[PDB]
């Protein structure tokens, strides 16, 4: 019968704090995850500005993932005014997704080695690591225009064509990147599937075991037909903590049939590659297991691209003023939604953003219950959670 | 007041391509440079400045020879070099890009390459900097008054122009040969370069012009190691025709004295500019 | 050398920056002691227990050489006002990380209201509120501008680090600066190496001279710290 | 009192707002003497004949109580800055009158490059060149704060020009001045008061804040000089 | 400090009319001077704080005696009421505007009528400037946790909110009501509110608010010429019911503990804000 | 055998210079009137901006006109993108235009009363015109939103609507401005009709008389179709002005085939009214008479004006990048030309613009010729030069 509050938890990104109502022998009988970041509030923000802004500000989220927001908001304000991206354009911009997605699982490995990899590894693992970053953020940089926030990302495609020479490149520097994904994976995968901490303490079998399903749209990119929208709604800290937590949380709840759902690697591996396990390990196996999916598919979009087919739509930004723009897409950590209404003139009228994060934090929170306190920041991070996206 | 800033060595030169000194301004040693570099792996890619049927110039990434060859020759007016050096390293892929520029644009690349705030991943991709000596720039309505109003020929009929001997020149298609003085250009002149203290682009790895060296050749400064290693490989594949400073007319005097003199003429101006207030470089 | 990363109002991107520099942030890191950064160290744990309540917490430690902080300070934000001035006060130098701290950056546009802390409407850059002793601008700033300055602190190159010891004393910012100080002030050449600086691409090179696509500026200062006819210092002049 | 109008690279709407006082023109025209304004008067002729020549000039005359300067200063033509000082040798108090000569105003965006002056491309205010003794923003500042102004100006009413004397050391104006100044400080309550005073209504209240279309601000200084959570000098207090 | 600024006479007071009493929050003291000028031409305009099915406010520009019953009683969010002044005189061309605000409202309503830089022609056209009392508002999300979460009330059942006693208080459509503790609103509140030093709108012709005066009438100070005028001729026109407020429980009394209240919390702030480098009016 | 140069002129608006060569007895033998203001160049730093931008930008052009310029502007974007402007819309923003001319022509005549006026005339003169002005710009006030610079004046139509008690006091002051004209026109016209100064000094019966035809599209407000821009070429000051003179002069040189011609009142009155008076105190006369035309129109417009019909187009600001819109303004001055590019975002590809009084100057050039140089500041002020207008 003890509170544990755990403050700022760590390893991962943005602030949150842990509070946990444990009982005599230490295991988590209530838990609570939350975001105790500011609000930058780049929803509120948003309305009265040009759409062109939309991508350029979002992106702003977060430094890790913000080619998934650039992505989501062109996707939304492009579904709000009926702009069809074209077919290179398109192709760019799930490889700059994927790009990104390339450098943030290898370094969220990175952010959990102190608990995984053993200290006499970890240098060589961290020059892994930043070997597969160097280059995911090439790709990112090539055709975002920018690893960090890329400027490329438009309403109506992709800024700028890349030439075949820069193609080929990445093609190559993709072959490379699997090599060192194969290696990453076979030294990960043993160690996620022994359920035991590099100082040699064994976690429980049930850790990080929830009830909730998965959103999952698409394995690689994102795909607004396979979400009912109108079925999600976001309800308030109060409705998932305590009054006294309530307050503290910065984000909202995001429930689909009024149901918390989980986001991220292991939604997409259970909804496309028949992934069942549950528990946090599972998350990091499955978040392992997609680095290869996602260099595959990098490829498979070069061997596709055609450098000299046009990237930009000739539409205009015009909307009705009225028509609840959709755009997801599936971010490093998961399902990640923007909605937008534009007007005539293309301007803003209204903004939102349901970000990975924000539906895996009161998941999170359920997740943690059941095993110690000692163990509840290794669920924590399993769902590599990103808390600046999650607050924007 | 030095007068040339650093270098190794100062020579006079000139392509060995018959094609480029066709198409090029002086001694054709950006072109030859651009395309040496290119023919022989050591450059990916080129910043040149191209212009349209009427000499408007647009800042633009260069990858064959070819372009090279429709860059060559001066275009007196502003064209912002340096505003392609991140597309070149983005989208164009280049990772030994050579950059040209007058020396401001030579200043402002050594600037971004110290301080790289907003060019991630871009300095270590430059290759070889080359410098072209700069005395003034203009408007591109400015020049196309000079041109047209005081010279009375078309922007499209402009086959060349230059600046020598006292004069602004303008080669017409047709044949005609036109000079004024240089004090009728002066009017039309871009007036933020009378605070310019860089005549022969002093930051270059190499900076080459037209005074000094006879017509058809130029004056070239070898500054940096880089710039040395690439003009050496030049010289030993015979791509340049190359003859001591020394040896040659008006010769280095000329150079010292026209650099000598935009410097104190706008170091002048700069203490004007000082004294009544308006800011400075600094 | 004990540095530390202070993640205020920020989006992180500052910190990814600091990590692309790939393979040698193990150079950089072994060249100091990180005693504090959320994202990637379990620092500083402290464990307080109450006959109620274990509160596990991680703190900024006393004793930080250089303080790299990144993001704004929202006003309305207890936590984030204490930890600016926990930075300041722990820190022999305080950097401010990226266009964020230095000048706002995108929070300048922060104007409140949104759930779940609507009154979370005022961010100012770290400078409003303490003393900055180097301020990096972009958004983010290069990983090429971080090593230099990292290496210029560790070496005591305080003539490199002049011109972000004077940005320091700025916490404003904004494309304007260009027109206020370049162009109105007939210093203007048109290199347009202030529009190869934009992250967000708002600078376009019209008949030589920069035009700035106001709404499309996220008031980094990338531009304004590039434009040699503002700042030129001799150091630039040096080349090999 | 001597007073004068002296038109820079301005529009002349400053002045036809001092014209829309209406058929009380001419009760300020009775109020002063006005000594110089090629607009109005055909002062101060002077002619000078050679054998070749007659040149008759019409100069800024001397000794001016208040000069009323509207427009900013082009760097690159010699009138225009002859003009500047001119007025400044010549007048006793000195008056920004209008954005362009008190901020700079639209001139802001000028970059040069038309017929039949294409090398015309840098203005300023003329507080970056000459001593002014009071700024009036707005593009054009309300024939109301006109004559508010000029019988502050004649009466001696220090406390009421304090604001304008401020402001006449204040050179840059920006709709962002609101956000660094107002929003982001937490001091915006919301009143609106901003969004009334725009000429461009480039200011829209959106959540109980303002909007600034970037875009559409002329860089007028009207939104700034109106806020009350900016200045509010006790004298507004002052009730019937 | 002072703690009301300067003012003729504070009188208690209410509405005749019933419909007025039925719809207002207080008093109905500003419905009815807005309705009062509009039916006997002191007003051809009033500015008004509107609100939609979930209490969102917009400002308007109201010109009939309907507008102004809709828009009567209090919305606890922040409303530009300001924002609108211009559009008043001008396209919809009001001479003899009435103005409503909170104090912070009806200053920079004094501020722009002294300094007029950007209200050309605005000034000479304020007939009736209305401030109503205020301890301090909030943005609407902030209102929305307020009454959603800490009083279990959806937006749209709301009938009324009020603040007293201690409490915040919400009516429902359908009958409950529901009050909580002020201290659970303090961390909603918009914190520019806590420089804020005018608590029973100082500068407005008549101010008028809740505390002081019994359930269903207003504190009203009678501030200016143009207020007492305007006030005596609704007096005499029997649009008001008036008690002296010596009459009245709980009293000035009450009013002065909450105005120095005010000023004393916010001078801390002020002072605070000062001692760590903010800006602070002055 | 003499040069005479007189600098500045006054009584008008902006910064210009006359420079005559004289015979012996004074007489003019070549004239030279231009501007020499800066270029604040709006046509060049307009390219790259957005469209909405340029009715705000260009009214800076003038504080006497600067209806003129965002009309002209917003019909040449309108004309660029096929946007068609609502009847209503239409109709205020000729009312707004007729109410700018509403207070310049009084403003003109108020500027030249020096020289024509009785000195004990003088007050109850101004008094006149400030009251017939205060009316002009009440329009433009109630409008535009502003009497100088009307933000209200946007591609599209009109933004805002007036209510029927603002009409029916427009009309109610337009009535009242008909009076005053009516008072103004009867003691000027007798006064230009005697060709003889407040002083006694007879003028010239040639007095600057000129071979130049007119343009004019419309009596009150402007029509695109009424002109061939194609047959618009603008030359420099070298194809007009002596080498010394030319480059001092910031304007360019407007013709029409080849030549160059005269606008403003007298050339719509001699287009639509049968006015066929040579010479400066036609010019006069002409300003005179109009100001009874526009009063006329403005309650014409508010007769036919629906004070609740649209406005605003809500057709979306989307070009093609290539068509050169046409907008052409009757302003006060003479027929107004802004010409633009726009691209599909809306966007400012090119921007040109040809004033009044930018076709004027080289006119007033040739019309100070033939008679003495003492008469050729009249000459100049009757053509009611605006000169930053004409620099812009
Ligand atoms: C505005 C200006 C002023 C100059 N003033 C002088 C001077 O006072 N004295 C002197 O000796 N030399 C001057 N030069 C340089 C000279 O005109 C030749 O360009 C130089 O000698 C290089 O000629 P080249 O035959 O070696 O190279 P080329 O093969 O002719 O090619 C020249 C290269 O310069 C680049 N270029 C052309 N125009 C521009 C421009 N506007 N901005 C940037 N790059 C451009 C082209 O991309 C091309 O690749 C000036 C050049 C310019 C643009
Ligand atoms: C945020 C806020 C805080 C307040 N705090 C206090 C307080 O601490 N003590 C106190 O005695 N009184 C306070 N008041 C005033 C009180 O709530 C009543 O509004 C006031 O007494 C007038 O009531 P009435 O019956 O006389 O007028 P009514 O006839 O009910 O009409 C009230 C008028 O107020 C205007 N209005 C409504 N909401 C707003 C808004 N958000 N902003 C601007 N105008 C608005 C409406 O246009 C309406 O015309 C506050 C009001 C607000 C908006
Ligand atoms: N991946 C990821 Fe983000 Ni920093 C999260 N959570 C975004 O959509
Ligand atoms: N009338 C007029 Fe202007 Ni000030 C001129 N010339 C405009 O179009
Ligand atoms: S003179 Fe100087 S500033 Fe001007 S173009 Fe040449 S190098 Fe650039
Ligand atoms: S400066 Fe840019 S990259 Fe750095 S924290 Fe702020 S938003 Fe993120
Ligand atoms: S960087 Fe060059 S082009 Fe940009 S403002 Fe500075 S001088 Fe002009
Ligand atoms: S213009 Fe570009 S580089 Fe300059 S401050 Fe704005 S976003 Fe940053
Ligand atoms: S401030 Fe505005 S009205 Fe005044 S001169 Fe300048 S452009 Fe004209
Ligand atoms: S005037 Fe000042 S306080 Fe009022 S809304 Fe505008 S910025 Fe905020
Ligand atoms: S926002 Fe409006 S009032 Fe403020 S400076 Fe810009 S144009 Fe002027
Ligand atoms: S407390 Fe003051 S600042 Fe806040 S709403 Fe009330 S009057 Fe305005
Ligand atoms: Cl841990
Ligand atoms: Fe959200
Ligand atoms: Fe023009
Ligand atoms: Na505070
Ligand atoms: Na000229």
């Amino acid at each position: 019968g003890k509170i544990v509050e755990i403050h700022p938890t760590t390893r991962h990104e943005g602030h949150t704090k842990l509070v946990l109502k444990v009982d005599d022998e230490g295991i988590v009988e209530k838990g609570a995850y939350l975001s105790v970041t500011p609000v930058r509030g780049f929803e509120k923000f948003l309305v009265g500005k040009p759409a062109e802004f939309a991508p350029i500000a979002v992106s702003r989220f977060c430094g890790i993932c913000p080619v998934a927001h650039a992505t989501s908001a062109v996707e939304a304000i492009e579904d709000a005014c009926d702009i069809t991206p074209p077919k290179d354009g398109l192709l760019l911009r799930e490889l700059c997704g994927i790009g990104n997605k390339m450098h943030s699982h290898p370094l969220h490995q990175f952010l959990i080695s102190p608990d995984y990899v053993p200290k006499d590894d970890s240098n060589e693992f961290i020059k892994r690591v930043q070997a597969m970053r160097r280059i995911g953020q090439y790709i990112v940089d090539a055709v975002g225009g920018e690893a960090i926030h890329s400027p490329n990302i438009k309403v109506g495609g992709m800024a700028k064509q890349i030439t075949e020479s820069t193609k080929a490149k990445m093609y190559y520097k993709c072959k490379e990147y699997e090599k060192l994904a194969k290696e990453q994976l076979e030294y990960l995968i043993p160690i996620f599937e022994s359920r035991t901490l590099n100082d040699g303490t064994e976690l429980p079998e049930k850790l990080g075991y929830h009830d909730f399903g998965y959103i999952a749209t698409h394995p690689t990119y994102g795909d607004r037909t396979k979400i009912d929208q109108d079925k999600v709604v976001e309800y308030t800290p109060f409705d998932v903590y305590d009054k006294d937590v309530a307050i503290q949380s910065s984000t909202t709840v995001p429930t689909y049939n009024g149901r918390l759902m989980e986001v991220g690697p292991r939604a997409r591996f259970s909804k496309f590659f028949d992934f069942k396990e549950k528990g946090a390990m599972a998350l990091h196996i499955a978040r392992a297991y997609e680095i290869s999916v996602l260099v595959k598919r990098a490829m498979e979009i070069l061997d596709e691209l055609n450098v000299n087919g046009k990237t930009m739509s000739d539409e205009p930004i015009v909307g009705d003023g009225e028509k609840l723009g959709l755009g997801v897409h599936e971010a490093a950590r998961g399902h990640n939604t923007h909605q937008a209404v534009i007007d005539k003139d293309g301007n803003i009228v209204y903004y939102n953003a349901i970000v990975a994060t924000t539906w895996n934090i009161p998941v999170i929170s359920k997740a943690v219950e059941g095993t110690h306190y000692k163990f509840a920041e290794h669920i924590v991070r399993a769902y590599d959670p990103c808390i600046s996206c999650a607050t924007h | 007041m030095d007068p040339f800033g650093k270098y190794k060595t100062v020579v006079s030169a000139r392509a060995a391509d018959k094609t480029i000194l066709k198409k090029c301004q002086d001694g054709g040693i950006v072109s030859a440079a651009y395309i040496y570099g290119l023919e022989n792996g050591l450059l990916d890619g080129v910043i040149v400045a191209d212009k349209d049927d009427k000499l408007q110039t647009t800042p633009k990434v260069a990858t064959t020879v070819d372009e090279v060859l429709e860059a060559a020759g001066t275009k007196y007016t502003v064209c912002p070099t340096i505003s392609v050096i991140k597309s070149a390293v983005r989208e164009y892929g280049c990772e030994k890009l050579g950059v040209v520029g007058t020396p401001c644009q030579i200043i402002a690349t050594r600037k971004l390459m110290k301080y790289p705030i907003g060019f991630r991943h871009v300095p270590d991709k430059l290759a070889l900097i080359v410098g072209i000596f700069c005395m003034e720039n203009f408007p591109y309505n400015g020049m196309k008054t000079i041109i047209e109003e005081h010279c009375g020929i078309k922007m499209e009929d402009v086959a060349k122009t230059d600046i020598g001997k006292g004069k602004f020149w303008v080669y017409s298609k047709w044949g005609d040969v036109k000079s004024i003085k240089l004090k009728e250009t002066h009017p039309y002149e871009q007036q933020s370069c009378h605070v310019c203290m860089d005549y022969t682009a002093e930051l270059a790895d190499i900076s080459t012009g037209s005074v000094g060296s006879p017509d058809g050749w130029s004056t070239v400064f070898i500054r940096t190691a880089q710039g040395e290693e690439f003009f050496n490989k030049m010289v030993e594949a015979g791509a340049l025709e190359v003859k001591p400073i020394e040896e040659v007319k008006p010769g280095l005097g000329l150079v010292e004295k026209l650099s000598l003199t935009k410097k104190e003429k706008n170091a002048k101006e700069i203490e004007h500019r000082k004294e009544i207030g308006l800011p400075v470089p600094y | 050398v004990k540095i530390a990363h202070i993640h205020l109002c920020g989006c992180t991107g500052c910190l990814i920056s600091l990590a692309d520099t790939y393979e040698q942030l193990l150079d950089i890191l072994n060249s100091v002691e990180l005693v504090y950064a959320l994202t990637l160290v379990d620092e500083k744990t402290e464990i307080r227990e109450t006959d109620d309540k274990i509160l596990i917490e991680r703190e900024i430690p006393d004793d930080i050489d250089i303080a790299l902080v990144e993001g704004s300070v929202c006003l309305e934000d207890e936590h984030s006002m204490k930890d600016v001035f926990d930075a300041r006060r722990k820190s022999k130098i305080v950097v401010a990380l990226g266009a964020c701290a230095a000048t706002g950056g995108i929070t300048r546009f922060c104007r409140g209201g949104q759930m779940s802390k609507p009154v979370h409407s005022s961010f100012v850059p770290i400078g409003d509120l303490i003393k900055v002793d180097l301020a990096l601008p972009g958004c983010p700033p290069s990983p090429e501008a971080l090593v230099n300055l990292i290496t210029a602190a560790l070496n005591g190159d305080t003539e490199y680090l002049e011109i972000y010891a004077e940005l320091a004393k700025k916490t404003e910012a904004c494309g304007c600066d260009l027109l206020v100080n370049v162009i109105n002030k007939s210093l203007c050449m048109g290199c347009g190496s202030c529009a190869a600086s934009c992250p967000t691409r708002a600078i376009e090179m019209i008949d030589g001279k920069p035009n700035v696509l106001k709404e499309l500026c996220i008031k980094c200062g990338a531009c304004s710290l590039q434009c040699p006819r503002i700042r030129f210092p001799k150091l630039i002049e040096e080349i090999e």
